[PDB]
């Protein structure tokens, strides 16, 4: 049981884009499946669901129909085929299974347990641009302490999003990595620092943006 | 459907109470098919209750459902600090165009007990300047309640430049983190000296600076 979500380099306004929907141990034709999405900062939009078997049913949301389409590829697989994408477009595109059980009974409205993790899709004139990436440590007239924070600043990147991790996902606790914040240009900065004893040896922040294939590795000194 | 979620965002104490309110524009399948879900941020919603009140699977009994046909409830009770996060209705009426709706959304805040936030000043790493851009990156860690920032360059006050950023509550102490950043031209920075930071909760503040190249 997963559901993974495919699809959405960064688009330009004006252009089209398909989604696809992976399911491992559950075959999808049965249930109902639906898409949903998620735009930076705001609440939960519903979009369509589709069940494939018996008598195919479909059904969109008022503002999706006639420019976004569900449907099934395989037994394993449901698309959502997007038109004429805006900038408001942009969010993270979920896929669930409508389904709940009742004893030897099986219904559904609205109950989504099932989810993948989601792909995000990013509508924008803008041209995609990888991270600089710089070293977060305190100020060298400072007097060493018996801990110490240390950090990595990813400043300047698009698409959304990047993932940090820190000593390739070992070092876990004392970790926190911020939010990201949109500048007034369009690029996103994020910061993540991490809390540490001195006498252990060196902290590597791990910067992954996977828009442009760029994966930075940044190992820093107090 | 239109679903109608009030209130907006609620504060609650520890061990405390919070409830939620859906109300549908129409009546809902077997006046029975609404859903709770709990979100935190990075991660796609929890299923909480459904059929109006069907806890899933592992759900604790502090979360209620209640209500029938328009009208719809969800009660926390013993409210702990994991509980913190944003929670949704979804409501469904027939295999039909927007069928299936999602609440607006309600932002639980747990008020947990408070702390004073430690304040931590990084230089511009030396990279910085030769791109032309530098900033100045500032950050406060375990706090609450919330906290306002002020930024100084040579004692006057900073009004453009600035972008903050706060971490989700903590899920074991209902804490914050922030931080804030200060963007400049390499001639404002390599022209200024004195580079401060002001973080502030209500009465109490907690300076930090430094003066460009004590290095
Ligand atoms: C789940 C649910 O919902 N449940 C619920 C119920 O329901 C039910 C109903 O609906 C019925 C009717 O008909 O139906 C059913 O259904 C079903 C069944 O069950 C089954 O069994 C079947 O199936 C199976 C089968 O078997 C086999 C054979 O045999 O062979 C086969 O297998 C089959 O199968 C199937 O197949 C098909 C093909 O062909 C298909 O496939 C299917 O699938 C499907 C499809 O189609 O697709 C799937 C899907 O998913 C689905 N969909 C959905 C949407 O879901 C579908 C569907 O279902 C179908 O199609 C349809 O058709 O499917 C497969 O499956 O099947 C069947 C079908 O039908 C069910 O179960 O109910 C109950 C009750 O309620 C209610 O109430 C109301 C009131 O409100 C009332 O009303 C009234 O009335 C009166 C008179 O009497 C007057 O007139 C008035 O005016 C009105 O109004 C009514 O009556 C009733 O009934 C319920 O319970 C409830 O619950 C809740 C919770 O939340 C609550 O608790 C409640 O309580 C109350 C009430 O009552 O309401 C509340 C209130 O408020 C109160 N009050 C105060 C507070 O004040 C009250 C009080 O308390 C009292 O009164 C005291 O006394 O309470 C309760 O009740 C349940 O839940």
């Amino acid at each position: 049981q997963s559901l993974e979500e495919s699809g959405g380099d960064l688009v330009k306004p004006g252009a089209s884009l398909t989604l696809t929907c992976k399911a491992s141990g559950l075959d999808l034709p049965s249930y109902f499946m639906c898409w949903v999405r998620q735009a930076p900062g705001k609440g939960l939009e519903w979009i369509a669901c589709i069940r494939s078997s018996s008598n195919e049913i479909l059904y969109y949301a008022s503002w999706a129909k006639g420019r976004f389409t569900i449907s099934k590829t395989s037994s394993t697989t449901v698309t959502l085929q997007m038109t004429s994408l805006t900038a408001a477009d942009t969010a993270t595109y979920f896929c669930a299974r409508d389904y709940f059980g009742e004893g030897d009974v099986f219904y559904h409205g609205g109950v989504f347990g099932l989810w993948g993790s989601g792909t995000l899709v990013t509508v924008s004139s803008g041209q995609p641009k990888a991270p600089s990436v710089f070293p977060l440590a305190p100020c060298c007239g400072d007097t060493p302490s018996s801990t110490v924070t240390l950090g990595c600043l990813v400043k300047g990147y698009l698409p959304e999003p990047v993932t940090v991790t820190w000593n390739s996902g070992t070092l876990t606790n004392g970790v926190r990595t911020f939010p990201s914040v949109r500048q007034s240009s369009g690029l996103y900065s994020l910061s993540s620092v991490v809390s540490v004893t001195s006498s252990s040896q060196p902290v590597t922040c791990n910067v992954a943006h996977p828009a442009t294939n760029t994966k930075v590795d940044k190992t820093v000194a107090p | 459907v239109v679903l109608t979620q009030t209130p907006s965002s609620v504060s609650a104490a520890v061990g405390g109470s919070v409830t939620i309110s859906c109300q549908s524009s129409q009546s809902l399948y077997n006046n029975n098919r609404l859903a709770w879900y709990q979100q935190k941020a990075g991660q796609p919603p929890k299923l909480l209750i459904y059929k109006a009140s069907t806890l899933e699977s592992g759900v604790p009994s502090r979360f209620k459902g209640s209500g029938a046909g328009t009208q719809f409830t969800l009660t926390i009770s013993d409210v702990v600090c994991d509980d913190a996060a944003t929670y949704y209705c979804a409501g469904y009426k027939s295999n039909s165009d927007d069928g299936t709706a999602f609440g607006g959304g309600t932002e639980v805040v747990v008020k947990g007990d408070p702390v004073a936030p430690t304040v931590l000043i990084f230089p511009p790493a030396a990279d910085q300047v030769a791109t032309g851009t530098v900033t100045i990156v500032c950050v406060a860690n375990k706090y609450f309640p919330d906290v306002t920032v002020t930024w100084e360059v040579d004692g006057t006050t900073q009004t453009t430049g600035i972008e903050n950023s706060k971490t989700p509550q903590n899920s074991a102490d209902c804490t914050y983190n922030l931080s804030s950043t200060l963007t400049l031209t390499s001639t404002q920075y390599n022209s200024h000296k004195e580079y401060t930071c002001k973080v502030t909760q209500g009465t109490t503040s907690v300076v930090q600076s430094f003066n460009r190249g004590d290095c």
